């Protein structure tokens, strides 16, 4: 069940919350 | 291996139907003898349904399969009466009964009257497609679906050529160009194995496009989001890694360029992400990845002491348009401040910055939300001065909207 | 949701007729299965005047029925004609409208696109175009190759002298060396002078033969 597919998408194991530009420059 | 049985209604049923007809005192064998009659009877009219059901193409015994299979046996199709001189209705289906298990059994004959007629559909007409094109099936909706030697590209060039296109024309440089471009995407069946290559640059684009705040380029990328979204075919979620703080960006962010003016499409700008925010909440759900980390993300916006009021305007649509109970749970503890925040606006005298521009928009959105969520979980009593005790923001003007609210609910 | 439709807007219809007819005669409020009944016999009265005056009409050889085929129609149902100019000028009659129809909203959209592949001579102007340039048919395409002499001079110079550069700077460092300069090591560094025991082996020898 840890190795069912949904685990290795990388939404579910990646901090794209780093990503969000917030105030850039 | 076949083991077929032969069933029978039940015999407890026809001794029912016997003793309520005037037929009492009838013997088991009596009753058994009614029941592998009509038995049969069913089973010689369910047989004889299925050759009218092969011969109209269909895999569903309908209703009228039945009306013909009784009349072919020279019995009325007439279900609900029976009529001994048979004149009236000479072999001529009256449709059934619609009747059912769960029904009331008594109606009032003026609610039959007073209920809309539904809509009769369309007549049939002819259109006419390709299955195949020389052998090959197209991806059109009208159908389902020692040196190593040098590589190919995993596109076509009629494939490159048409990614080339379609992402010219959804920079928007004219408007019919893109509506085509955009219903393209929307229902391109074959536009996976293209999507790494649009993901990316729809990523990257707004990334080096929020540099220069440019609206449009925005505007744009986000309707191709949108325009992504509604694809049917394509398998989205594992693409949704670069959209969603593409998205969170559109919200969340400053604006380089002209802050007022524009700040209306700003504002759509933020509604077009919000949609789309709570669009992807809606669908790629798991536990406890995306719609609360995004959840997260905007409380810990909105508790931020002293933000830049673009993104704090950004923050509270995102907050506002995910659903029922989130804006029931979550906008309650916070009014005091968003009230503290419009009276800092007020008084301080700079009026050519964009901060009394943001406090009027956030303030104008938090007042409708609260609007049905009190007309949502309580009554419309006392609406003149008890929202005084929730520092008498929208008062009798919220009262005024959830009256509105009152009269479409009864429009309805 | 719409088959179901087709055959229901016509029934319901039908049910409002009877609800209407029973509340002219003073029903308010009937019993569910005594308004299905009554509504079914209704739509088998409406089948068997078809079904019988087009029988009537085509018995005499004709295809669309007058009325002299329907007053020998209902005098075959049983239904004393006469009667009927009296019950057409009631003052209690309703009249319900028609099923709403989705034909009136018969087309949203129509339009052409270009760049459609032509037609063989097995397929006339008349059938459908073929589709996009992309939808079923594909070539492959290969990476851009850089064929310049120029370029290629320049490439093969440059990594040589870098190469050269990096072996030099290297051997440099991890051996002894000498200076040009006062204490110069990251600058111009000189690998050193080392004696050879005999040095005309390594002089006048070819080392690529």
């Amino acid at each position: 069940d840890l190795l069912a597919d949904e685990n290795f998408l990388m939404v579910t194991q990646l901090h794209w919350e780093d990503d969000i530009i917030w105030d850039g420059e | 291996k076949l083991k077929l049985s032969n069933t029978v209604l039940p015999s407890e049923s026809m001794k029912v139907v016997a003793e309520s007809m005037g037929i009492a005192q009838i013997q088991e064998e009596t009753c058994q003898l009614l029941t592998d009659e009509v038995s049969y009877r069913i089973k010689e009219i369910a047989q004889d349904a299925l050759k009218f059901m092969h011969m109209g193409k269909r895999q569903k015994l309908t209703t009228s399969d039945i009306d013909y299979a009784l009349k072919l046996k020279n019995v009325e199709p007439l279900y609900g009466f029976h009529a001994q001189e048979f004149i009236p209705f000479r072999f001529a289906s009256g449709g059934g009964r619609e009747l059912y298990f769960y029904e009331e059994k008594e109606v009032d004959l003026s609610d039959i009257i007073n209920t809309p007629l539904p809509r009769v559909p369309l007549d049939v007409c002819l259109k006419a497609h390709w299955l195949s094109i020389e052998g090959c099936q197209p991806a059109i909706p009208e159908n389902p679906p020692r040196l190593k030697p040098r590589s190919i590209h995993e596109l076509s060039v009629e494939q490159q050529l048409y990614y080339k296109e379609i992402t010219e024309a959804c920079v928007g440089s004219c408007e019919a160009k893109r509506a085509e471009a955009l219903q393209s995407i929307a229902t391109d069946p074959g536009l996976y194995q293209m999507l790494p290559r649009f993901s990316t640059f729809i990523s990257e684009g707004v990334r080096v496009n929020v540099v220069q705040n440019n609206l449009a380029l925005l505007i744009y990328l986000m309707r191709m989001v949108k325009a992504l979204m509604d694809n049917p075919t394509l398998y989205l979620e594992k693409y949704v890694h670069e959209l969603i703080p593409a998205v969170m960006t559109c919200i969340v962010s400053r604006q380089l360029c002209l802050r007022p003016d524009v700040d209306n499409h700003w504002a759509l700008r933020d509604f077009a992400a919000r949609l789309v925010a709570q669009i992807c909440k809606h669908f790629s759900t798991t536990t406890n990845n995306i719609q609360s980390r995004i959840t997260k993300t905007f409380t810990k916006s909105w508790v931020d002491e002293k933000t830049p009021w673009t993104t704090r305007y950004g923050s509270i649509a995102g907050l506002a348009e995910l659903g029922h109970d989130v804006i029931k749970t979550l906008i309650l503890p916070r009014l005091q401040q968003e009230g503290e925040r419009i009276r800092s606006v007020l008084d301080g005298p700079v009026l050519s910055n964009i901060d009394r521009i943001g406090a009027d928009h956030v303030q104008s959105l938090l007042l409708k939300h609260c609007a049905p969520v009190l007309a949502k979980l309580r009554p419309p009593p006392d609406n003149q001065d008890a929202y005084r005790a929730e520092f008498g923001s929208l008062g009798p003007l919220l009262c005024s909207q959830v009256v509105k609210a009152r009269a479409q609910a009864a429009l309805q | 949701n719409p088959a179901d439709n087709y055959h229901l807007a016509r029934r319901r219809t039908l049910q409002v007729v009877v609800s209407s007819l029973l509340t002219e005669a003073g029903f308010e409020s009937a019993e569910k299965a005594s308004v299905e009944t009554l509504t079914e016999m209704l739509q088998s009265y409406i089948s068997e005047i078809g079904r019988s005056a087009k029988s009537y009409c085509e018995h005499t050889a004709r295809t669309q029925p007058t009325l002299s085929d329907i007053v020998v129609t209902l005098v075959e149902m049983g239904f004393n004609v006469d009667t009927l100019p009296a019950y057409a000028k009631r003052s209690q009659r309703m009249v319900i409208t028609a099923p709403p129809v989705t034909n009136q909203p018969v087309t949203p959209k129509a339009l052409t696109a270009g760049q459609n592949r032509p037609h063989p001579p097995h397929i006339p102007s008349h059938f459908p175009e073929f589709p996009d340039p992309h939808t079923y048919i594909k070539t492959p395409t290969y990476r851009e190759p850089v064929s310049d002499y120029q370029v290629l001079r320049e490439k093969a110079a440059s990594q040589r002298r870098d190469v050269e550069r990096a072996l030099t700077r290297f051997m440099a460092k991890t051996g002894e060396t000498q200076s040009l300069f006062k204490d110069d090591v990251s600058t111009f560094p000189l690998i050193a002078a080392r004696p050879f025991t005999i040095p005309y082996l390594t002089a006048l020898l070819p080392s690529e033969l």
